[PDB]
């Protein structure tokens, strides 16, 4: 994928058998995803971005499918306004930044 | 209104 | 360039006569850079991001030159964390994501 920025870079993601919309950030060091049942233990986490900072679970070795490509890491949990796919991911896909 | 996600871990 | 995501995609801007860092964002609608004087009229809005909302200071027309390349569009200044480059400006530097 070439992806402009003309309109909000949002993709389809797949968890836990589930398909939802997440948005594809640079910006974010981490990938947090709305509220949902993760297997496993999880630890605890605070991040941090322009409002603030907010808690979350932090759930590790998470299979994923990012547009198709399948991911294994570490996935944040928590009241986040939109699902933010972050760095931890976009480079296992191979995603870079072009100008 | 618009809405911008710059995130990082922790403290 | 081709930026890979190893680390936070940091390049140098200049703005209002002052050199800052800044952050390229895909997940940002908007560029938002900390506190600083600007030309012309502005309106207060507020923006959202993961933590919350913050009340912003929104000036127009405004040019940002961005890792060399120049680019008009709307800033808004304000408390937040970190100075980013969103996809108002992106486009018009021609970047994209592309995996």
């Amino acid at each position: 994928p070439q992806i402009t920025l003309w309109k909000r870079p949002l993709v389809t993601i797949k968890i836990g058998g589930q398909l939802k919309e997440a948005l594809l950030d640079t910006g974010a060091d981490d990938t947090v995803i709305e509220e949902m049942s993760l297997p496993g233990r999880w630890k605890p986490k605070m991040i941090g971005g322009i409002g603030g900072f907010i808690k979350v679970r932090q759930y590790d070795q998470i299979i994923i499918e990012i547009a198709g490509h399948k991911a294994i890491g570490t996935v944040l949990v928590g009241p986040t306004p939109v699902n933010i796919i972050g760095r931890n991911l976009l480079t296992q896909i191979g995603a870079t930044l072009n100008f | 209104v618009s809405f911008n996600x710059p995130q990082i871990t922790a403290a």
